[PDB]
């Protein structure tokens, strides 16, 4: 049995921590909703 | 139950203790999460019951109590924020510039941020605080790094 609990407002935070790169990838999406890399 | 707009944890007591299986967004009285978090099962909010209304396995999305309401889209140029809600931890904003998933059917924004699986359903937001999609359906690339699509539904 699943239940939900509130964790916060959805807002933009000024001066939030900034990280992560920005890859451009060729991918495929199958009928099961899974992405795979196309090479 | 609680119907206030915001981000929520999706929990279960079926396994050991209380386990977080995912996250979702309450907006305009509709609860939005990824299909793989709930598998389309009913949910509880306090003593209230939320029944599935719409879902699609290929989009990996599901809405409860009404149709999908989130319609904002990544502008393709600006940084966004993932409002990550990891299991056992406080909600935290992480800012990033999305990459892109290029598919035979068009391009989708993607975020190269790696969180535990129970963070799936956490919202990705623009500078106005609009939800542009949900985190948690993605791929593992060459490096072994995880990259999530910015998955958004369609508001009918
Ligand atoms: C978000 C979501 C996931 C899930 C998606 C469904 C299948 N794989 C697990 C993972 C796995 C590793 N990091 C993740 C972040």
């Amino acid at each position: 049995d699943m239940y939900i609990e509130r964790a916060g407002d959805i807002t933009w935070e000024k001066d939030a921590e900034v990280t992560g790169n920005s890859p451009r990838l060729d991918v495929a999406l199958d009928e099961s909703g899974d992405f795979s890399l196309v090479e | 139950g609680e119907t206030t707009d915001g981000v929520y944890r999706v929990m279960t007591r079926r396994l050991l203790g209380s386990t977080q299986v995912g996250v979702g967004v309450m907006q305009e009285g509709v609860f939005h999460t990824m299909w793989h978090v709930t598998k389309g099962a009913a949910l509880r909010s306090g003593e209230g019951r939320l029944d599935p209304y719409w879902g699609d396995v290929k989009q990996d999305l599901v809405s409860y109590c009404g149709p999908w309401k989130l319609d904002a889209a990544w502008d393709g140029l600006s940084e966004v924020q993932l409002l990550a809600v990891p299991p056992g931890e406080r909600a935290k904003n992480i800012q990033t510039l999305p990459g892109i998933f290029k598919t035979k059917d068009g391009d989708i924004g993607a975020v190269a941020l790696d969180y535990p699986a129970g963070t799936s359903g956490s919202p990705i937001l623009d500078k106005c605080g609009r939800v542009i999609g949900l985190y948690g359906n993605g791929v593992v690339i060459k490096n072994g790094s995880y990259v999530s699509a910015i998955t958004q539904g369609k508001r009918e």
